[PDB]
């Protein structure tokens, strides 16, 4: 179970870990879904 | 832009000499390379993407306190005009671009250990002509001051104007508005450090605006119900991992601008800030605009302990002196739960069980912290967590003073 | 034309179109941070910037 702390374990908290000494396989994590704009994008690109 | 700061290194608890090993520094500041910005290249967005649970440096503030104690032992020149060395290292030019083991043929002389030396610019005459190039020392120098300064949590400003947002600010928040908080300090601290700026200027504004939106929200006077021109933080269920906050813009009702202008200085009463992103990162944040700014008035020496009380430049008891606040999470949480209820945004039974959740959450950091320092004491010679008792998780500080300023601050 | 169009920000457009075209023989100070005398006159498009 050791390996599997956030699916087993009942004390488990969102956010924690042991990466320096021991690797788990089952945790939480964020996604994204960034826009990438072209400069123009950003602002009135014509004559000023 | 702004030619002078003061400063005060850090205390010894007790201990002999600064607390960090020949590791630390060549970990934390090795390669050669400049340390002068590198305090967000160990953080992230949240605990669980770090190595902040376990062996060397196991707290969230771990690698930021040692890295000012750190400093702690090299910024002879501003107290006594000179570089030295410590342990065989020191700076491989006036500059102080990075450090260096000692030369063999012309040392420099060993510094003579001391604890909280108040700093002047002015004594290292060099450092304005350069002024250019060694901006960056002006943000770290002011931060390790500013943390230097408290027990539990670092000190921070706030203030609020009369006025209204101006337009620049409202378009460049109009594009942070998914970003976490992390993410946010991290470009107010990469913004002041690098070159210098002129506090009149549209970046410096912006964070300030942030900074008081934080606070306003953290007391739950700032709300999906009423947000400052639109604007207001959220937070992350208790249930899960309250240590999270993002930025959001909404149509509520806007609040009112305060009657006089409203300003005051902060910092967390209990230890738990050690190890919660959201209290280091808005710390961070606010102290970034100060650093620009320049402190605006002498800290109240009131609460302070005991090596604070009347720092020349920094602290002081007079009538031009502005009131240093302070709170504790948990009852902070239940005032900004209560606030929610009052808006309507939850029921009762609700609100009961956000301070249940709430408390069981800061147990489990209390338990964890006091845990890791029986692990790491103080007399081993570093110090990976600051000191503390079992009552200091305890303390109501003044609380209740905090919500009583955001309730006059947003009104 | 400016009043028969509906846009609120129609007059303040009209005004700083003249500006423009007046930055070197009259230059004065817009006292608004991030403009100037020579920005296009049609962006000023929000209160504000007024």
């Amino acid at each position: 179970p050791l390996r599997w702390p956030g699916l087993v374990d009942p004390n488990y908290r969102v956010g924690t870990n042991d990466l320096p000494n021991r690797i788990t396989l089952y945790n939480s994590l964020y996604r994204y879904n960034f826009t990438y704009p072209t400069l123009d994008g950003i602002m009135y690109v014509r004559s000023a | 832009a702004q030619r002078q700061f003061f400063g005060l290194t850090y205390n010894f608890y007790g201990q002999p000499a600064p607390l960090f090993d020949l590791n630390d520094l060549q970990e934390l500041a090795g390669c050669y390379a400049r340390p002068w910005t590198s305090r967000f290249s160990h953080l992230a967005i949240s605990t669980g993407s770090l190595p902040v649970w376990s062996a060397r440096y196991p707290s969230v503030a771990s690698r930021n306190i040692i890295v000012n104690t750190l400093l702690g032992a090299h910024l002879n020149p501003f107290a006594g005009g000179q570089v030295t060395s410590h342990q065989g290292i020191t700076w491989r030019d006036p500059v102080l671009s990075s450090l260096a083991p000692v030369p063999a043929i012309q040392p420099p002389p060993v510094w003579a250990v001391a604890e909280n030396v108040p700093l002047d610019s002015n004594n290292y005459p060099t450092y304005v002509l350069n002024l250019s190039s060694m901006w960056p020392i002006n943000q770290d120098v002011h931060i390790m001051t500013m943390w230097a300064l408290s027990d539990q949590g670092p000190i921070y400003h706030l203030e609020v104007p009369v006025d209204p947002m101006p337009a620049a600010t409202t378009a460049a928040l109009m594009a942070y508005i998914g970003v976490p908080i992390a993410h946010l300090a991290q470009t107010a601290y990469r913004f002041a450090g690098q070159l210098p700026q002129s506090p009149d200027s549209t970046m410096v504004s912006t964070i300030r605006w942030l900074s008081a939106i934080w606070f306003g929200s953290l007391t739950g006077r700032l709300n999906r119900s009423r947000t400052c021109n639109g604007f207001y933080f959220e937070f992350a269920k208790p249930a899960l991992n309250p240590d999270q906050a993002v930025l959001k813009w909404n149509d509520g009702a806007r609040a009112a601008p305060p009657a006089a202008a409203q300003s005051s200085y902060m910092r967390c009463i209990s230890p738990h800030w050690q190890h919660q992103i959201v209290e280091v990162a808005g710390a961070l944040m606010s102290q970034s605009v100060t650093a620009v700014t320049g402190l605006p008035a002498l800290i109240d020496e009131a609460t302070l302990p005991a090596w604070s009380q009347g720092v020349a430049n920094l602290t002081g008891n007079g009538q031009g002196v502005v009131p240093c606040l302070d709170y504790n999470p948990v009852p902070m949480a239940a005032a900004r739960h209560l606030q929610w209820r009052q808006d309507g945004l939850i029921t009762a039974a609700q609100e009961a069980q956000l301070n249940n959740d709430y408390t069981a959450y800061a147990l489990t950091i209390e338990r964890h912290l006091t845990a890791m320092l029986v692990a790491n004491p103080i007399a081993a010679g570093r110090m990976p967590i600051q000191p503390f008792n079992a009552a200091d998780f305890g303390q109501a500080g003044q609380t209740a003073a905090a919500v009583a300023l955001a309730q006059a601050m947003f009104v | 034309a400016g009043p028969m169009t509906s846009d609120p920000h129609s007059p303040v457009k009209v005004f700083m179109a003249l500006a423009n075209l007046l930055a070197q023989p009259e230059p004065i100070a817009i006292g608004v941070p991030g403009m100037h005398q020579t920005t296009p006159a049609s962006q000023f498009s929000h209160p504000g910037v007024w």
